């Protein structure tokens, strides 16, 4: 009857709430990742950017 | 700084000390990106917008005051 229709609908809803919390788990892990690419991506561009500044420097004359 | 507080014989002291520098930042590369050691000493010794260091300008300053006028050759034990 009623609560047989009621085991089927609340699997359905078991099934669709365990898919939208797998969606959150990759948006957070995603996050965390590219967390990290960026991190990386800054520390190889930061040191970039002060070697030209020093090479820059040495064919360069200073301020007066 | 400690060289230039001191005569000519002190530049082997200074020499040691450089390379425990130089271990120091091989050490810490290992997990951080430093600026190579070779920018940070030529900062450091002033010898990047300038053609002579000041390790060099201290020797010749130390040969002027100290090394020509107080030293005694001794031929036999060089
Ligand atoms: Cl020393």
């Amino acid at each position: 009857r009623e609560i047989h229709q009621d085991w089927a609908n609340r699997e359905y809803i078991e099934i669709i709430t365990s898919s939208i919390k797998k969606i959150a788990d990759f948006l957070n892990s995603f996050d965390m990742s590219c967390r990290s690419r960026l991190a990386t991506l800054n520390e190889k561009l930061t040191a970039l950017e002060r070697r030209i500044e020093y090479i820059e420097a040495r064919v360069t004359k200073g301020e007066t | 700084g400690r060289f230039e507080s001191e005569d000519l014989t002190s530049i082997v002291e200074l020499d040691g000390l450089l390379e425990i520098n130089r271990m120091t930042h091989k050490l810490l590369s290992r997990y951080l990106t430093l600026d190579g050691f070779d920018a940070m000493f030529r900062e450091a010794n002033h010898n990047v917008s300038a053609p002579y260091g000041r390790i060099t300008l201290h020797v010749f300053w130390e040969l002027n005051y100290d090394f020509l006028p107080n030293y005694c050759y001794n031929g036999s034990t060089n």
